[PDB]
Order: structure tokens, then C-alpha cells, then sequence
């Protein structure tokens, strides 16, 4: 019994490491939205120049 | 310099961008194609998109205006002058800087076919983690301006992702397109309708008298006036499109978000395994025949 | 559970109105006020902060109230302008002239009767009612005045709620205002008898927030208000989400304070990231720890080492473990040993919430209760006295009807609170 | 036969959920309350009947009630996958808390909602014919289970009179601490909890957090392992009701057996085969080595050394494949030792009992699978060094009346500080007086 | 066992650059932060020197700082420079001067604390913290000056660890400034007292291993920098890989000093042979032990025949034979017997490492003990003596704020220094 006790065990790990991508994926799309920011403030003092 | 495949790019983009036979392109053209939003300097933001557009008549507008185009060494040059000033640059490597730069800027590649929508990741790969639980946006071709255009209707968060774009047909992929998708061309944002929650089908034809669709993917709150005719065609209710004969069902997962989940809910984990192989040892137990760890109950 | 929130003066509705698009967005109702979220435990708690109108429809349970309507079309015209009750707009006809006496005695009167019926007939409807979520500047004119006014009468016809007070005070430095040191006076002098807890904002210490962590360009007013709509939102995510161990606003004001007249708080939220260094660094709770306490991220100007923590509670949102969250806070009380006081056994309260905000995988917010913001008060008084010897400005309030002996009652009161805070801060093991 | 358990608060309810979702894989219930089985005959199967009873129809439901003041963890367990289980009169919420304020509770609160729950309790045993007891789950740390904790066992003890109340109790750890408050809350529990109770166990979380980073391998634990563990010692301590064995032990045993004076009803519990599947395949697990693993400090669920002080009564459960021969060399061997001491009063210090089901394995938790386990319970000395420390901080706070204008305000007598404060230390002098030796006194 | 590196001037953050670049690539960490190794080996000790930021990353824990920041964007700009976490860069707003009384005083005390926060935030992430190393120029200005100082505050505040340096210190023959006899003899009054153990380079020997021994034409920085970023990375090499005799900086400093004040080593590096030669001598360890104490491949101007060893350590990386190595060593004390101090009966430690840096067999570093060194502190105070009998610039130091006292009592602590290693020369005994 205690065999199939691992293989859940396994299976959980499995599942953390995808939700572990998750958040990174999650992270680098908020990078990318304060990059968006700074492009529109740069927008907008070139065309009052 | 430049190696031999930036070559054959170039020479790819040069007769791509080339209308008619004549070795000559026009500079609305070259402003119609070129993509600021791929420009290095703009993606990690310390430069106006707008900034691109001087630079772009400055260095091309003293022979467009006189020999009414740009040739081709005028094109390869430029491109010398790219690679010089992406020589010194801070990137830790040159050559695949300069290659996906050119790629990004010239807008060249593989397109969704309907809108021109360059893909993030392979349209026939399932979508990974983040992407499996982010709306997606309804997107078709305007009309008014001509395709080639890039500008694009847009209705925002009405898709889910629970599909892989690979089974649809050639000529609808472009249809829907992620948020991170749309940067780079024009767009025009339609207005919702008040309603429920609820999800609708979408169907279409491959064959005269074959149809197939995909399960609940659109939201009911797509108002369907705003659209054109083919795409309310496209879009029917989900027993409606049950009750039409010899119809089949593209797979559809639906994936967990990791962002709305408790702590409780770890509880009731595996158990109706669990159960049911305890109710069999305990019916074993019961008829006999039990050898080793038994039931020992009343 | 329902809170009721009221918004005065111009500061206090631009804040108001970053919130309720924080608070809409976060619980996915459109401007519209049509639901479209994704998850029935956004729906679950929506009752909390929003009345149900006829099949779908949310709105907002906040009252709007300035002296000239320019602030009301500003946010009417806003993008979520249009969620807020009609009704629920109240304007005067002239200005306070950024003057005290005008907003509590002249144009105070006049409307206040309106306000006091608006708030009961919101306030009836709830079938439990929670404590009121005030917000205002103390610098200006009818905030002041008109806020300190309605906090009066409504701790006269709801003694038994909870009221919280969310306050922004005057910097030495960035001097809007000629006569900032008299509406200063006035209003702490109205929120020591009437607030329940009280949190003061200097907006040089959101100045330096932005600066120095995350390093922006060209800060605008929408960015200040996002730290404090931040802020505000964090303090009551644990009343409206699950978690392993709720908290609730009576839980932290138990805890918090010691005695009823030390109920000034100060504010820090931790995982603000810089524009450049986000790959670099991944979220963990020593992380938030370590940036919680670090005074560039802390709301006011007085620092945490000029004085002593009596107590201090952090809000944890997020799947995350209690070991160590209660190890941390042990290992910093125990390494840091000086700066916390010794009568009392631990100091620190914590609680964890699931539920992080939108786009951060965890997030912490902060209260401390320390006897560096004496210094704040401090300052203000010196500044008071100065003016107040010569008689440099009186003539307007005076001529509006003040009595004199008002400004030195309100200067000794503030005087014995500063006098009250500093006994504390200085007593040492003898 | 059946026991039914009443679950108070945050910690209760938790700690319940462990508690039934164990009993029903143990048994084979299914979560909608079903019970499959394929057998026509040798349906004559009565073991369920410690913890349900079946209707007409033949579904199962359970002993119990969930009471608490705030809703959210009460409607957690309404929409969570146990939904068909309970019948929905049973998960009973009022509308706010006790704001970690025993006066509340006691107080304003708990008077209203008390009269409910006593009704409840009524309508439970109604449905009954042999109730030999009340299990009752809580922590004194917070202010609804302190106040409505007291004023409910109060209740109970009066209306219900010589029927058992046996507590599972979570005291504040030594160090670990997560609110301000909780020595007034812990002391006033304690007065109360002294004179109506028939047995309190003491756990402390940091004994609990201590075992789950030695023994077991697990870097960031969480309440739901504390829980399980928590479940499987209750169970444990049951099974002796529910299966055959060769020495079996009903509940008023433990208290006739492990108590010498009325007064003296505290007992620290600790549980032997905590290992890990990995560790499992590397060791046999006889009898003599699980005995000497209940009597290891390592093995504690509370932060207190036995070898600080003397032990009056050892309860030794043993469970699955153990033979009694086994049971009495192991005793035999642990009475040798020179590090354990009995009482010179108390020469039978132990009392045994062997039953055959072996622990069960929960799909998703934590602990191996093991053919043979003990769990032990005893009384020792050792537990009034645990009230101490909470007295030294009691009086650290009450000497500047720290927080008091609180309960003062909300009703209660500072004269009640005094009296609670002052029965504690009469019990820590009992625990004194008691544990001197017969010798000296001539 | 987590090392530190403090990386100081212009002279540390290009030694830095160069370190960080061999590092990364013995452990198969890409430019990007990615790691793209092939053996288990490799991954199964890297946090010594990283830490591990999300989604793979790893960051090196490394603190650069100088006062004006033209090297740090040149550092930036390099191919690795991406890999530094942005927040560990640490600059001013104006120079050094080239005055050792600034850097120390001025800008030095300016600066410091924001420096000490970030250590100490890095230091206290460790599970468990090994020694600092410590990289940096003496005859700067910001180097010597605020290196020194910061040494400094780290011994007050972590005096159980070790601290470890390597310095660059000038020459008589190739200076770059007029004022280095006053940085250096200022540096080394504080190093002495602060450092546990500390080795010595003269940049006329990197000229000379450059132009002699690998016959370059036009040699530049780089490659000194690359013979130091050898032997830096070679000391530590031994703690973070497996090996048949294991060695640490704690051993090595225990068998290496008798005496506390004699903490000033000499350094070689032996597997080096020019590209037109390698093809004429195969790697054996009598040829490495043969190169190795060779004093043409030593890192300091003084020469051994004119001293004594005190006591000499080797550490060897490849796959060998013990045998080999300890009749190396016992047949060299043999034969050489009059140049080794006899109340020691055996001078030399040995330590074998399995692993050996990429693209070589085997390699040895040697660090020495050795009395000689007492020759070039001589010289430098010779040179200090000789311009300070005139105040020949004295007025700069005098006008930052300096008691001409501090002068007198640097030069009598570095001729005691001398006098020390003098006497334990003495060569005979009677
Ligand atoms: N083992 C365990 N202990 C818990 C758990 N939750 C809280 N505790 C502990 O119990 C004490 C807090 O008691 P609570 O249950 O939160 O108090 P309450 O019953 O909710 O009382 P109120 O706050 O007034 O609602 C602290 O010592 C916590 O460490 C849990 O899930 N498991
Ligand atoms: N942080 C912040 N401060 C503000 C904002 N608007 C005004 N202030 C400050 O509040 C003070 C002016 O008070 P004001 O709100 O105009 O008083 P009122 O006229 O009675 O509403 C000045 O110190 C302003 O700098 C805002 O949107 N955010
Ligand atoms: N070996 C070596 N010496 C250097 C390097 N850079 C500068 N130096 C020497 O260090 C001295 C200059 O010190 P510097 O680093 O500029 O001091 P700083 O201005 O305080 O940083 C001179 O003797 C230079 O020759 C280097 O990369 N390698
Ligand atoms: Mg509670």
C-alpha cells in the first residue's frame, strides 16, 4: 500500500511545479503593463515638443 | 555585417513589400508595414513610437522624393547601418538580436490568416498555465479600409481559453487573439449588451452538409447587432446547434485557476478511491476468504 | 457585514473614486454595474460593500459631498462616474474659502441636515451594519471642517458602530495652503473625543515612496491615491474573503489599542517592486517581512527608530504557511529587542487571508501603533504657536463668530496628547 | 456505544473536519452519506453506530453539531464537498465575533445563541439509548471558544449532571503567539474549565510543529497536518469502542483509571509511529521500541518535560498486531528505567489495552502506513511548570491593566481577574503539595 | 557555507567583472541567468555563491560600489553585466579625488549606511554565512578610504565569520599617482588590525607572468585581471566541490598563521604555459610542484631566496594520487632544507579536489608565508618617509579635517609590522 501512497505524493509535486509556472508567467505580464506605462508618458511629451 | 540569412530575410521582405513588377516601393508603404511596437528601444520603453516615424523620413525621404521610391541597395544599406549601430549595443548576444529585430520590425513570418495576427506561442500547442485561464478578445477585419490595413475591430474578454486554436479551420483562427496580441496595429472597441453569465456555442462548415463546433467558448453578452452578418452566422445557441444533424464537438479542457482557491479544499482529496477499495476489503472481509489485514468491526 | 463609506472635499473624493474602480475591478463589476466575474467567490461577499438594485445591478454604498460641484462633474465624468447613485451627491452653492469657520459653522448647518438624512436612509437599509469608512484631508477647508461635523453627529446616532477614519495632514514642506496649522489643530482636536482609530497620511512620505522605491519619472495624484485606495482595500480584504485565520476591523482595534486616546496608526504596504527589478526577486515572506518594516515603505515622516512599537498587525493574502509567519514575527521581536515595549509579552498580530489582490502572488498590509507620530503633531503646534501670538490671520474666523478661547483649548488638548504619547516613548526599565 | 461531539470555533470546526473526514474513510461512508456494499447477507455491521445513525432510508449522517460565531468558516463547510453529509440544522452561525473578547462572549453573546445550542444538543439525544459521553474540541486562546466554551459546559453540566464531558484543548504556546490578548483569555478559560470537565488534554502547537519538522519531513506544515494528527490520536483514543480486542477499555475506564483526586483530571497525550513512507521500508516496528517511543520527550504533543516530574498513572493504548505477551516484557523493560519514576503511592502505574484494527492511512495525508501503533496518555507533575509561564505573563500584563478598560466596558467585575488568578495558583499548589513524597513527610 | 564578495573602485568592479565571468562559466550558468549545465555536479553546490530567484534565475551575491559611476555603466555594459541584481550598485554623486582622507571621511561616511543596509539585507538571507571575501585596490581613493572603513564596521558587526582580502597595492616602478605612499600606508595600518588573512599582488608581476612566462605582445587589464580571477576562484574551489582531503578558508587560515600579525600571504597559480608551448610538456604533478615554486611564477615583486617560510599551503584540483603528492612534498622539504623555519617540523598542508577547472587535467595554487614581504612595506615607508619629512602635499589631508598624529602613528605601526617579520627571519638562531 504504502507504493501507491507515493505515487499520490508524486502526483502533488507535479501539480505545484505547474502552478509554480504559473506565477512567473504572472509576473513577467506585469513587467510587460509598467513598460506599457512608460511608452504612453514618452507619447505624450513628444507631441506637446 | 550581415550573415547570409539576414540576407535572404531581407530579400524576402524587399519582394513581399513589392507591388507590381518595378524594383521600386512607395514610402507609404514603408510606413504602412513597419512595426514600432517591435522596436527595441520602445519595448523595454525609453522611446516615443512616434520618434520612429522622423527617423524613418530622415534617413529614406531624400531619395523617395527624387527617384520616386527606394531601390534595393538603399534597403540593404539601411540594414548595414542597422547592424552597425545593434553592434554596439547592451545585449549579451548580436546575431540573434539582429535576426529577431529585423523579424519584428518588418512584420514578416507566419500570420493568423483573417486580421494578420502574429501568434505568441504555436497555434497547435494547448495553452500553457497562465494563458489556460486569461479572457481572450473577439477580434474581425474591418471593412471600410481595406485588409492590409491593420486596423481591426475588438470586442474585449469574451473568449475562453478552454479551446486550442490548431483544430479550427485556416480562415477562422485570426478570429480570436490574446490581450498581448493586439499591440502594434489599430483598433476600434465596440460596447457590450446587459446579460447573464452564460456561455455560447460556435459552429461553422467544412463541408456542404458537414458541420463541426466547439462548446461554449463565447460569452452570451457578445451583442450581436454590432457584427457582421457571417459572424452572428457563425454564433447559435447551444441546443439549437445539439438538435443539427451529424454535427461533431472539437475537445475542450477546462483548466483550474490557481488564483481563486481556498485552503479547505484540501480535504476532501482522493477519497472516493479511497472508499470504494475500502468497501470492497470490507465485503471481502464479510464473504470470508480474508487472509491477511481484515475487517474487524460488529 | 456592510460598510457604509462617506468621501468629502476634493481629496477625499479623487481618492474615493480610485477605490471604487480598485474595489470594482478586484470583485469584476463593470462600470456598468453588471456583474462579470469569474469565480462565485467574487459574488459570495459582493453584499459587503454593494446594495442589489432590480436583477443584476450594483451600487455603490458611498455618499459624495463638496462645497463646489467641480470635484462631482470631475468624477461623474469620470470612466466609473456613472456606477454612483444620483441621489447620492450633495453640493453646496459657494465655497469654503478654505476656511474652518465657514465649513463648520456657515455652510456646515446649512447642509448637514441633507447628509445626516442620506446616511440614515443608507445606513437603514443594511440588515447589519458594520463600522463607516471616512476619508479626508485635515489641510483643507470644507474636508476638515464638514468631515469632523458629520464624524460628530454620527458617533452621537451610532455609538455602538465602528467608525474609521482614513486622514491626510499637512507636510512642513509642501505648502498648499497659507492657513494649514489652524485646520490642522481643529480637526485633530475633533478626532481625539470622536474617532474610534485614526490613520494619518503625509503626501512628502508617498512623494518619497514613489521616488526612491519605485523610481518613477513624473509622479501624478493618481499614483498617491493608488497607495492609499491600496492600503484601504487591504485592511478590509479579511471581512470579505476566506482564510485560515479571519481577523476583522473590531479584532485589529481590540488588539491595537492599549488605552482609548492612543488610537493613531500608521500605514505600509510591502510588496511595491520597482519598474527594472521584478525578474530578480521572487515573492516570499521573508521578503515581505524584511520590505515591511523598512521605513522607506512606511506612510508617514516620523521613523519607527526615533521611537517604540507598543503593538503592530500584519495582514497577510495568500496560500501560505502560519510556521512562518509566526517565526518571523517572533525572530524580529527578538533580535530587535530595544524598539519594542516590554510590558507587553508579544506585540505582534497576524492573520492570513487566501485570496491575494489581482496580479501579485502575495501581499502584507501594515498598522503600527508608535510614539513617533507625536512628531508630526509636534510640528504642527510649533507652527500654530508662530502665527497665533501675532494674530497673523484671525480676523476672518473671528469675523465669522469663533471665539478666541477655541484656539487655546484645541492647542492644550493637542499639547496633552503630544504630552501623553511622549510618556510612553520614553520610558526605559528603572 | 455512541458519543457525540460538539465542535466550538475556528479551531473546533477545523479540527472537526479532519475528525469526520477520517471516521468516514475509516468506516466506508461515502461523503454523500451513502454506504456501498455488494454482500446480500452480513450486513450485521453496528460499529457505525458510535458516530452515526441511519435513517429510514438508509443513508448515514453524524453525531454532531458546528457552532460558531462569525459565518464564513460555517459556510465554507455548507458549499464544500461534504454539503449532503450534515443536515443543515446542524452547522448553527451567529452574525459576529467575540472579537477575541471573553467578556463578549460569555457575556453579551453566547447568552443569546446558548439556548439554541442546548437545544440542538437536546434533539441529539433524543436519538439515543446509551450515551456514555461528550468530546468537545477547542482552543481558550480565542473569545468565543473561552466564552461560549464556559458558559456551554456550564449549561451542560447542569442539565446533563454525571454524564461524561471529555476536552480536546489547544493552550497558548510558551513562545509562539499570535494575538495580544490571549493570557487573560487562557486563565479565565482555565478557572472555569477546572471545575466542569472530566478530562482535558493539553496540546500546544509548537510541540506539534517541533514533531512535524524532526520525524516527519515536511518544511512548511500547516493547521490541516496539525489537524490530522490531532484526528488520528481521537480516533485511536475511540477505536476502543468500535472493534474487537483482546483487552478492551470504555471511556469511564480512562477517567476511574488515570485521575487520583478530583481535582487532577489534566493529561499530556503522545502518539509513537509518526514516520514517513520513505523512512517505513527502512525499520521493523516491534512493541518494545513504540513503547519506548511514547515515553521520549521528542514524542510530546506538549511543550513540557516529563522528566521534570513524576508520574502518577501511565494509560498505554495499543493497536493492531501486538500480543500481550509483548505488551507486559515492554512494560516490564520501561518500569527498569532509571530516567522514569513513579510516585511511591502508585506501584500499578499502568494500565494496558490491545485492540486489532490497525490505524488507517488518509489518501492525502502525511503519515506511513504501519501494522502496529501506541498512543499513550499520562498524568505527571510536570504540567504545572506549563501554568506558570502563562501566570508570569498574566502578571506582567495585569500589574499596568494593560488592555482591561475592554472587558470592563463590555460587563465584567475587575474583581473576577483576582479570584481567577488566585484558584490558578491554588491548583499550582496543589500540583505542589501533591507531588511530595510520603517519606519525608514521616 | 555561503560566500560574500565585496567588489570596490575601479580596480574591484573590473576584477569583479572578470571573476563573476569565470564563476558563471565553471557552473554552466548562461548570460541570461539560465542554468544549462550537464551533471548534477554542477547544480548540486551553486548556492554558495547564488541565490535563487524565480523561474529558474540565480543571482550573484555580490555588492559593487565607487563613487563616480562611469565604471559601474562600463560593468553594466559588459557581456555579463546583466546578470547583477540592480539594487546591489551602489554610487555617489561626486569622486574620491583621488584623496584617501575623503573616501574615509567625506564621502565615505556619506555613503556607508546605505552600503551596511544592503550587506547586512544580503548576509542575513543565509541559512548559514561562511566568511566575506574581499576585493580591492589600496593606492585609489575610494577603494582604500571606504574599503577600509567598511572592513571595518564589518568586524564590529560580524567578528565571529572570517574576513578575507585580496589587495592590489603599488609599485615603485610603474605608479599611476604621485600621492600612493600616504593611501598605502593609511590602508595598511587599518588592514592590519581588521583582516583575518590577507594576500598581496604588485602589478609588475602580472607583467611579468604576462610577458615571460605566456610571451603576449600587447598585453591588457584583461588578462591580469584574468590570472587573479584564476587563483580568486581557485582558494574557494575546494569548498564547493567534493574531493579525497577537503579543505576551507578556516583551515587554511588555522595552518597557515602562528601568530595573529603574520596574516600577509604570497600567491602563484601553476598549469600556466604559452599556446606555442603546450604541445611540448604533458601535465604530471612533479611539473605542476616544479612551476609552482618556481619563484618567476610568484605574485609579488619580493623573492623568496631572500626569506624564510613560515609555513605554505597547496591546493590541488584534478583526479590523483595521494602518494605522489606527499613524496612531492616531503622531498622538497628534504632538499631545500635551509630556506624552511626549523621549529616547525612540517610546514606544508595538502588538499585534493576531484574536479578540476574546464579545459585542464590537473591544477595547483599555492599561498606562502613568507618574510619577505617585509620588503616591500619597507620600500613604501622608505618612499612615504622621504616625501613627508617636506609636507610635500600634506595640506589636503590637513584641510579635510586630519591630525598630523595620525601620520606619525601609521608609520610606527607599519615599521613595527616589519620590525615582527624581521625578527621571525632571524636567520640562524646562535
Ligand atoms: N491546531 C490548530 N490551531 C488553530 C487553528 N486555528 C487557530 N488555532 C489556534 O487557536 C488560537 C486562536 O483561536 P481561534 O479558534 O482563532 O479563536 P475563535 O474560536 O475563532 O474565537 P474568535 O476569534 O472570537 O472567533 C491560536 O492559538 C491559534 O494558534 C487550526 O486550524 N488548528
Ligand atoms: N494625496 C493627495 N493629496 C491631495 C489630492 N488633492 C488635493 N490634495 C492635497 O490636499 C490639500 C488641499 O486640500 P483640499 O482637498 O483641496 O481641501 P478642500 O478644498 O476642502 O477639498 C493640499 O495639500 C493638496 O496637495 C489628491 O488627489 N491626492
Ligand atoms: N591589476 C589591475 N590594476 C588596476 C586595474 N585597474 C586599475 N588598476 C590600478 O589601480 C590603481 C588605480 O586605482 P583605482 O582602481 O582607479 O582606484 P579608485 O579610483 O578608487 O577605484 C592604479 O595603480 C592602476 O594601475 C585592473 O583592472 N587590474
Ligand atoms: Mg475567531
Amino acid at each position: 500500500a504504502r507504493f501507491e501512497q507515493l505515487a499520490l505524493a508524486e502526483r502533488r509535486k507535479e501539480e505545484q511545479q505547474r502552478e509554480e509556472e504559473f506565477f512567473a508567467q504572472q509576473r513577467v505580464e506585469e513587467n510587460r503593463l509598467a513598460n506599457e506605462r512608460a511608452q504612453k508618458d514618452l507619447e505624450e511629451d513628444y507631441i506637446r515638443k | 555585417m550581415v550573415t547570409p540569412e539576414q540576407a535572404a530575410l531581407i530579400e524576402g521582405a524587399f519582394r513581399s513589400m513589392d507591388r507590381d513588377g518595378t524594383g521600386l516601393v512607395r514610402l507609404e508603404d514603408i510606413f504602412r508595414v513597419f512595426d514600432d511596437s517591435r522596436h527595441p528601444r520602445v519595448r523595454d520603453g525609453e522611446l516615443a513610437p512616434a520618434a520612429t516615424r522622423d527617423m524613418l523620413m530622415h534617413q529614406f525621404g531624400a531619395t523617395a522624393q527624387a527617384h520616386g521610391g527606394v531601390s534595393f541597395d538603399v534597403f540593404m544599406r539601411f540594414h548595414e547601418r542597422m547592424a552597425e549601430d545593434a553592434a554596439v549595443a547592451k545585449v549579451n548576444d548580436k546575431e540573434l538580436f539582429l535576426t529577431d529585430t529585423i523579424i519584428g520590425v518588418w512584420r514578416l513570418g507566419t500570420l493568423l490568416q483573417p486580421t494578420l495576427i502574429r501568434p505568441l506561442f504555436p497555434v497547435n500547442v494547448r495553452p500553457s498555465g497562465l494563458y489556460a485561464t486569461q479572457y481572450m478578445s473577439l477580434v474581425w477585419v474591418d471593412e471600410v479600409a481595406g485588409p492590409g490595413s491593420f486596423v481591426v475591430h475588438v470586442v474585449r474578454d469574451v473568449v475562453r481559453p478552454i479551446f486550442s486554436r490548431g483544430d479550427l479551420p485556416p480562415q477562422l483562427r485570426g478570429m480570436f487573439a490574446y490581450p498581448t496580441e493586439l499591440a502594434g496595429m489599430k483598433i476600434i472597441e465596440e460596447r457590450l449588451q446587459i446579460a447573464t453569465q452564460r456561455w455560447l456555442d460556435f459552429v461553422w462548415e467544412y463541408e456542404e452538409g458537414k458541420h463541426a463546433a466547439v462548446p461554449g467558448i463565447i460569452s452570451a453578452r457578445v451583442d450581436p447587432d454590432t457584427l457582421p452578418q457571417y459572424l452572428r452566422d457563425m454564433i447559435v445557441e447551444h441546443d439549437v446547434a445539439k438538435a443539427i444533424p451529424s454535427l461533431f464537438f472539437v475537445p475542450t479542457s477546462v483548466a483550474v485557476n490557481p488564483m481563486y482557491k481556498r485552503s479547505s479544499e484540501e480535504y476532501g482529496y482522493g477519497v472516493p478511491e479511497e472508499v470504494k477499495r475500502m468497501s470492497r476489503w470490507k465485503d471481502l472481509t464479510y464473504s470470508g476468504q480474508a487472509c491477511g489485514l481484515i475487517y474487524h468491526g460488529r | 457585514r456592510e460598510i457604509v463609506c462617506v468621501q468629502a472635499g476634493q481629496c477625499g473624493n479623487q481618492i474615493g473614486s480610485k477605490f471604487w474602480e480598485v474595489i470594482s475591478d478586484e470583485h469584476g463589476v463593470d462600470p456598468t454595474g453588471t456583474y462579470q466575474g469569474d469565480s462565485d467567490l467574487q459574488l459570495e461577499r459582493i453584499n459587503v460593500y454593494f446594495d442589489e438594485a432590480t436583477g443584476g445591478r450594483y451600487v455603490p454604498r458611498s455618499v459624495l459631498i463638496d462645497l463646489e460641484p467641480g470635484t462631482m462633474d470631475s468624477v461623474r465624468a469620470g470612466p466609473y462616474g456613472q456606477i454612483f447613485r444620483p441621489d447620492n451627491f450633495i453640493f453646496g452653492q459657494s465655497g469654503a474659502g478654505n476656511n474652518w469657520a465657514k465649513g463648520h459653522y456657515t455652510e456646515g448647518a446649512e447642509l448637514i441636515d441633507s447628509v445626516l438624512d442620506v446616511c440614515c436612509k443608507e445606513a437603514e437599509s443594511c440588515d447589519c451594519l458594520q463600522g463607516f469608512q471616512i476619508c479626508h484631508s485635515l489641510g483643507g477647508g470644507t474636508g476638515s471642517g464638514m468631515g469632523t461635523l458629520l464624524i460628530s453627529k454620527l458617533r452621537e446616532q451610532y455609538p455602538d458602530r465602528i467608525m474609521m477614519t482614513f486622514s491626510i495632514i499637512p507636510s512642513p514642506k509642501v505648502s498648499d495652503t497659507v492657513v494649514e496649522p489652524y485646520n490642522t489643530t481643529l480637526s485633530v482636536h475633533q478626532l481625539v473625543e470622536n474617532s474610534d482609530e485614526s490613520m494619518c497620511i503625509d503626501n512628502e512620505a508617498l512623494y518619497d515612496i514613489c521616488f526612491r522605491t519605485l523610481k518613477l519619472t513624473t509622479p501624478t495624484f493618481g499614483d498617491l491615491n493608488h497607495l492609499v485606495s491600496a492600503v484601504v482595500s487591504g485592511v478590509t480584504c479579511c471581512l470579505r474573503f476566506p482564510g485560515q485565520l479571519n481577523s476583522d476591523l473590531r479584532k485589529l482595534a481590540v488588539n491595537l489599542v492599549p488605552f482609548p486616546r492612543l488610537h493613531f496608526f500608521m500605514m505600509g504596504f510591502a510588496p511595491l517592486t520597482s519598474r527594472g527589478s521584478q525578474q530578480y526577486r521572487g515573492l516570499s515572506v521573508p521578503e515581505l517581512t524584511q520590505q515591511m518594516f523598512d521605513a522607506k515603505n512606511m506612510m508617514q515622516a516620523a521613523d519607527p527608530r526615533h521611537g517604540r512599537y507598543l503593538t503592530a498587525s500584519a495582514l497577510f493574502r495568500g496560500r501560505m504557511s502560519t510556521k512562518e509567519v509566526d517565526e518571523q514575527m517572533l525572530n524580529v521581536q527578538n533580535k530587535n529587542s530595544s524598539y519594542f515595549i516590554e510590558w507587553i509579552p508579544n506585540n505582534i498580530k497576524s492573520s492570513v487571508c487566501d485570496i491575494p489582490p489581482k496580479g501579485l502572488k502575495m501581499a502584507v498590509t501594515f498598522i503600527g501603533n508608535n510614539t513617533c507620530i507625536q512628531e508630526m503633531f509636534r510640528r504642527v503646534g510649533e507652527q500654530f504657536t508662530l502665527m497665533f501670538r501675532r494674530k497673523a490671520f484671525l480676523h476672518w474666523y473671528t469675523g465669522e463668530g469663533m471665539d478666541e478661547m477655541e484656539f487655546t483649548e484645541a492647542e492644550s488638548n493637542m499639547n496633552d496628547l503630544v504630552s501623553e504619547y511622549q510618556q510612553y516613548q520614553d520610558a526605559t526599565i528603572e | 456505544r455512541e458519543a457525540i461531539c460538539i465542535h466550538i470555533g475556528q479551531a473546533g470546526c477545523q479540527v472537526g473536519n479532519a475528525c469526520w473526514e477520517l471516521f468516514c474513510l475509516e468506516h466506508g461512508i461515502q461523503p454523500d452519506g451513502a454506504m456501498p456494499s455488494d454482500k446480500t447477507i452480513g450486513v450485521e455491521d453496528d460499529a457505525f453506530n458510535t458516530f452515526f445513525s441511519e435513517t429510514g432510508a438508509g443513508k448515514h449522517v453524524p453525531r454532531a453539531v458546528f457552532l460558531d460565531l462569525e459565518p464564513t468558516v460555517v459556510d465554507e463547510v455548507r458549499t464544500g464537498t461534504y454539503r449532503q453529509l450534515f443536515h443543515p440544522e446542524q452547522l448553527i452561525s451567529g452574525k459576529e465575533d467575540a472579537a477575541n473578547n471573553y467578556a463578549r462572549g460569555h457575556y453579551t453573546i453566547g447568552k443569546e445563541i446558548v439556548d439554541l445550542c442546548l437545544d440542538r444538543i437536546r434533539k441529539l439525544a433524543d436519538n439515543c439509548t446509551g450515551l456514555q459521553g461528550f468530546l468537545v474540541y477547542h482552543a481558550v486562546g480565542g473569545g468565543t471558544g473561552s466564552g461560549l466554551g464556559a458558559l456551554l459546559l456550564e449549561r451542560l453540566s447542569v442539565d446533563y449532571g454525571k454524564k461524561s464531558k471529555l476536552g480536546y484543548t489547544v493552550y497558548p504556546s510558551p513562545q509562539v503567539s499570535t494575538a495580544v490578548v490571549e493570557p487573560y483569555n487562557s486563565v479565565l478559560s482555565t478557572h472555569s474549565l477546572l471545575e466542569h470537565t472530566d478530562v482535558a488534554a493539553m496540546l500546544d502547537n509548537e510541540a506539534i510543529y517541533d514533531l512535524t519538522r524532526r520525524n516527519l519531513d515536511i518544511e512548511r506544515p500547516t493547521y490541516t497536518n496539525l489537524n490530522r494528527l490531532i484526528g488520528q490520536v481521537v480516533s485511536s483514543l475511540t477505536a476502543s469502542l468500535r472493534f474487537d480486542g483482546a483487552l478492551n477499555v470504555d471511556l469511564t475506564e480512562f477517567q476511574t483509571n488515570l485521575v487520583p483526586y478530583p481535582r487532577i483530571h489534566f493529561v499530556l497525550t503522545s502518539y509513537a509511529p509518526v514516520i514517513s513512507a520513505e523512512k517505513a521500508y527502512h525499520e521493523q516496528l516491534s512493541v518494545s521500541e513504540i513503547s519506548n517511543a511514547v515515553f521520549e520527550p521528542a514524542s510530546m504533543m506538549t511543550k513540557c518535560d516529563p522528566r521534570h516530574g513524576k508520574y502518577m498513572a501511565c494509560c498505554l493504548m495499543y493497536r493492531g498486531d501486538v500480543v500481550p505477551k509483548d505488551v507486559n516484557a515492554a512494560v516490564a523493560t520501561i518500569k527498569t528505567k532509571r530516567t522514569i519514576q513513579f510516585v511511591d503511592w502508585s506501584p500499578t502505574g499502568f494500565k494496558c489495552g490491545i485492540n486489532y484494527q490497525p490505524p488507517t492511512v488518509v489518501p492525502g495525508g502525511d503519515l506511513a502506513k504501519v501494522q502496529r501503533a501506541v498512543c499513550m496518555i499520562a498524568n505527571s507533575t510536570a504540567i504545572a511548570e506549563v501554568f506558570a509561564r502563562i501566570d508570569h505573563k498574566f502578571d506582567l500584563m495585569y500589574s499596568k491593566r494593560a488592555f482591561v478598560h475592554w472587558y470592563v466596558g463590555e460587563g465584567m467585575e475587575e474583581g473576577e481577574f483576582s479570584e481567577a488568578r488566585e484558584d490558578l495558583a491554588a491548583l499550582e499548589k496543589d500540583y505542589e503539595e501533591v507531588g511530595a513524597e510520603s517519606a519525608d513527610m514521616d
